[PDB]
RNA sequence: UAAUUGCGAUAACGAACGAGACCUUAACCUGCUAAAUAGCCCGUAUUGCCUUGGCAGUACGCCGGCUUCUUAGAGGGACUAUCGGCUCAAGCCGAUGGAAGUUUGAGGCAAUAACAGGUCUGUGAUGCCCUUAGAUGUUCUGGGCCGCACGCGCGCUACACUGACAGAGCCAGCGAGUACUCCCUUGGCCGAGAGGCCCGGGUAAUCUUGUUAAACUCUGUCGUGCUGGGGAUAGAGCAUUGCAAUUAUUGCUCUUCAACGAGGAAUCCCUAGUAAGCGCAAGUCAUCAGCUUGCGUUGAUUACGUCCCUGCCCUUUGUACACACC
């Protein structure tokens, strides 16, 4: 659904 | 299918020391080297008459740099 | 679905008038149109066989294959 | 004195070894003739090297050959090539050779195999012959 | 006397099969020949060549032995190729009998039409297909022709009462024309639709 | 001095120094005017032992195979009972000689 | 539709993101002046024969 | 010209030993037949009535290219693979008292007799010869 | 170029590890040395059938001859050799010859610097702490580690006719074996079957052992119906192993006859005697292999590529990072 932490940026 | 500096080094000093003895015959080579030479394996005297052999066939047509005999 | 295990006499006068005009004759034409088992087929098939009206073609405890005279 | 030459054929693990000796056109192999020891789908590959030669040219030679080891289609392979260097090797050294250079000449036109062998054996490896077993997570 | 006499009728004539000789090769078409072998008969398609070291080398080999191996698919058939000559064999007689014409003659035919022309090949997009229709090469489309007669065959004959000594059968015969109904041209128009409109 | 018709067998984990011992023992009989039977070739019997090298289980998991060869080169002669006693001595380290008469 | 045959006389590198489609200079065989360029999906050698459904697409590079 | 047991086919030779059998019609039977497995690996009795006599001529065929053979040998010489279910197949050997028999019986009838000297049975003078004589009632037939 | 493998250019010259070399093994020897615990020719005796003069078997020979096949030693053999086309060079592509021309094929060993990786439950390797006679030491009896509303991994058997079942035909290889107590096992008899009794061979190229395994081939029955495909579950009886078999150790006979029609999102392995199919031997073992380590049989489709995804090595370049894009 939504996953947070290690890297991801902008869209 | 390269050969090592092992096998080039020791083909210049034989061709220099050894000029006449040896010709154009890869089978004769074959016998004169391992007379005038100490080589532990039968593999490694093949491979050093090999890159002998070959020398003298373009040095039959002029000279090249980095071989001098007497 | 299911075939006849019996051969009647409504079934026996198709043999005897229509198989002299096959091309080929085998185990699956049988159970094709006539609609008969081919534990029946097979009985039908040797015996028909002497009466001379097919010869054989090639033969194996596999398949047998049949066609004009 | 009597005349006879031994040759011998080898396969993966088929060893056909045949002596032939001057006689009136017998072939018979394990004892039992080229009748029986075969598959019957398999006799076909057994008769090549009479057709393509002539049956002329087995006149008074007799070829007594015994095989053992390997499998069903292994031997048969072996047999056959016991028979193609057995009749060009009997002519080789008792007879003049225009017949041998143009029986060697004509076997290995059609088929190369006829008269040397192919090498081949297995490869031992620890997870199987060249494939490892199932990873859990890559 | 040392052979039987079934092999005797055939060494006076010309070398050929069991009952048919490959003389008479069809004139129809160029750009598949050098490519299906049939200058040097075999008696028997079984063999232990050399195909499998070089680039083209199986590109010489009789089309009869490309079929037979392809007979043997689907976990079953692995190795049993004895299994698949009795059925190759049983499948020329059948065809024999119910066209004058050779067997050969149905085969050959069958596998020059049943090859596709054009296909499309794989460009990436960013998840779109840029299909830019390309020609095929001659070994491609006998590579593939093979393979679709022989798994339509597979197919038909599962779980069927009929048996795959005519199901094969019928298939090249269909295969022999443009028949439409058989598997082998339902793919092959298919593939080549499609190519044309993503030119 | 009646002939037994004896057998020597020879066992050894080394090839060469086993080798070298038939060589020179057929020539101290065969000068002797003895009649020789040749050093027959007996099958070389290998025995090996396979295990896992590492002694806890962690990690991937990987073998290695130990071996070990022996020959035999056993060797016969026709000879009285006295005479071979002398014929036998001097032999060195590692090969293993047993006596039978085979009377 | 008039279908023409062309023949390959060399070939030029080859292209395609994973290498499968290779890139080769045809030759129309009926008029030996007119030369293009063309793709193709398999194995190809010299003097290989082709054949073209349609002769006006010709391709990149 | 003359003929041997080699120059028939095997299929055919057993089969003709079994309708030449059928002409003397002197062969002991102890009433095992009709309800035995002739196999341990095996569920169901064999189909044909007269298996008791195809299969003593068979055994007697393969005795007369055999230099001495027991009860043992013939016993994992008939065997085959047994259906243990849902593990993996492995080789069971066939039945004990259907050979031991089917050569016992067969004894009286002059074809084999014991060897004692090193063990199992081999063939007799009188009995190979009659076998022999089958093989131009077969290679003439054609 | 598979390679910090080389050709060369050069403020560098000369050297040390790794790679290669090397070792074992698989392919070749009608040449050498040989062989009754491996074979053949030959010679005797002997058997059947045609009878021929033949063909197929038996038993013997121990200085009758021999080593092709079997066996293990010493050596020989490939070096990319020769030819054609590119290049100064190192090198690359094709052909011919040849048992063998990708480093001929497959393995063993394998650098600097590192990980808070695993192991104190292998060790009479080991610091410290803890308990030491109501013992965490040792020993005997019994039970548990196998317990089941549920999720996940490595495998086995199948969904059938390219099949099952029944008769007949009939082909391998690597190995293992007797003690202070029986280890592989031939032959004879009894026994539906599994088993039981009695002589005997082998400390082993000698006996088991030709381990005549399976698949496979020929001839028949069933006939597309989840049916004679499938064998889970459960009842009764007969045996062997052990001191002891219930929560069944295993094996055998009869009967009971479940689910399962090629499988969603995802996902693993692999380039020639290779994948897959099938079986055999060894390890643990009084008895139990659906597991592993090795061995043989049958034998394919497709590619001879690229960096598009998941990663690796070197250079130029950017940085507010150095516990280093978690």
């Amino acid at each position: 659904r939504r996953g947070g932490f290690r890297g991801r940026g902008k869209r | 299918r390269v050969r090592t500096k092992t096998v080039k080094k020791s083909a210049k000093v034989i061709i220099e020391k050894y000029y006449p003895r040896l010709t154009l015959d890869f089978e004769t080579n074959k016998r004169v080297c391992d007379e005038i030479a100490v080589i532990s394996s039968k593999r490694l005297r093949n491979k050093i008459a090999g890159y002998t052999t070959h020398l003298m066939k373009r040095i039959q047509r002029g000279p090249v740099r980095g071989i001098s005999f007497k | 679905a299911q075939h006849s295990v019996i051969l009647d006499k409504a079934t026996s006068d198709k043999l005897y008038k229509d198989v002299q005009s096959y091309r080929l004759v085998t185990v699956a034409t049988l159970v094709d149109r006539l609609k008969i088992n081919g534990a029946l087929a097979r009985k039908c098939l040797k015996d028909l066989e002497e009466k001379g009206l097919i010869r054989q073609v090639v033969g194996h405890s596999k398949m047998k294959i049949y066609t004009r005279a | 004195s009597v005349q006879a030459v031994q040759v011998f054929g080898k396969k993966k693990n088929a060893t056909a070894v045949a002596r032939c000796v001057q006689g009136k056109g017998l072939i018979k192999v394990n004892g039992k003739p080229l009748k029986l020891f075969a598959p019957e789908i398999l006799r076909a590959k057994l008769y090549e090297p009479i057709l393509i030669l002539g049956t002329d040219k087995f006149a008074d030679v007799d070829i007594r050959i015994r095989v053992a080891g390997g499998g069903h289609t292994s031997q048969v392979y072996a047999v056959r090539q016991a028979i193609a260097k057995s009749i060009v090797a009997y002519y080789a050294k008792y007879v003049d050779e225009h017949s041998k250079n143009l029986l060697k000449q004509e076997l290995i036109q059609f088929d190369r195999s006829l008269l040397v062998a192919d090498p081949r054996r297995c490869e031992p490896k620890k997870f199987g012959g060249r494939g490892a077993r199932a990873r859990f997570q890559k | 006397d040392v052979l039987p006499k079934e092999v005797l009728a055939e060494v006076g004539s010309v070398k050929l099969f069991n009952r048919w000789s490959y003389d008479d090769i069809e004139i129809r078409d160029i750009s598949l020949t050098d490519y299906i072998q049939i200058r040097a008969p075999v008696y028997i398609p079984h063999s232990a060549g050399r195909y499998a070291v070089k680039r083209f080398r199986k590109a010489n080999c009789p089309i009869i032995e490309r079929l037979t191996n392809s007979l043997m698919m689907h976990g079953r058939n692995n190795g049993k190729k004895l299994m698949a000559v009795r059925i190759v064999a049983h499948a020329f007689e059948i065809i024999h009998l119910m066209t004058d014409q050779n067997p050969i003659q149905v085969a050959v035919d069958a596998i020059v039409n049943c090859g596709p022309r054009e296909d499309s090949t794989r460009i990436g997009s960013a998840g779109t297909v840029r299909r830019q229709a390309v020609d095929v090469s001659p070994l491609r489309r006998v590579n593939q022709a093979i393979a679709l007669l022989t798994t339509g065959a597979r197919e038909a004959a599962f779980r069927n009462v009929k048996t795959i000594a005519e199901c094969l059968a019928e298939e090249l015969i269909n295969a022999a024309k443009g028949s439409s109904n058989s598997y082998a041209i339902k793919k092959k128009d298919e593939l080549e639709r499609v190519a044309k409109s993503n030119r | 001095p009646k002939v037994h018709k004896i057998r020597i067998t020879l066992t050894s984990r080394k090839v060469q120094s086993l080798e070298k011992v038939c060589q020179e023992l057929i020539e101290r009989a065969k000068n002797k005017d003895l009649r020789v039977k040749g050093p027959v070739r007996m099958p070389t019997k290998t025995l090996k032992i396979t295990t896992r090298k590492t002694p806890c289980g962690e990690g991937s998991k990987t073998w290695d195979a130990y071996e070990m060869r022996i020959h035999k080169r056993l060797i016969d002669l026709t000879a009285p009972t006295e005479i071979v006693k002398q014929i036998i001595i001097n032999i060195e380290a590692g090969v293993e000689v047993e006596v039978t008469i085979a009377a | 539709a008039p279908v023409k045959f062309v023949k390959v006389t060399r070939v030029l590198g080859r292209t395609g993101s994973r290498g499968g489609v290779t890139q080769v200079r045809v030759e129309f065989m009926d008029d030996t002046t007119r030369s293009i360029i063309r793709n193709v999906k398999g194995p190809v050698r010299e003097n290989d024969i082709l054949v073209l459904l349609e002769s006006e697409r010709e391709a990149r590079r | 010209g003359g003929v041997t047991v080699r120059d028939v086919d095997a299929h055919k030779f057993v089969a003709a030993y079994a309708a030449f059998l059928k002409r003397q019609g002197k062969l002991p039977v102890p009433g095992w037949v009709d309800t035995v497995k002739t196999g341990n690996a095996k569920e169901l009795p064999p189909q044909d009535i007269d298996w008791w006599y195809i299969r003593a001529a068979s055994v007697a065929r393969h005795v007369y290219l055999r230099k001495t053979v027991g009860v043992g040998r013939l016993r994992k010489v008939h065997g085959s693979a047994k259906n243990r279910g849902t593990r993996p197949s492995h080789h069971v050997d066939a039945s004990g008292s259907v050979d031991r028999k089917i050569m016992q019986a067969l004894e009286k009838i002059q074809v084999l007799e014991k060897d004692e000297e090193r063990g199992g049975r081999r063939i007799t003078q009188q009995g190979q010869r009659d076998l022999d004589r089958i093989a131009q009632t077969v290679a003439e037939a054609d």
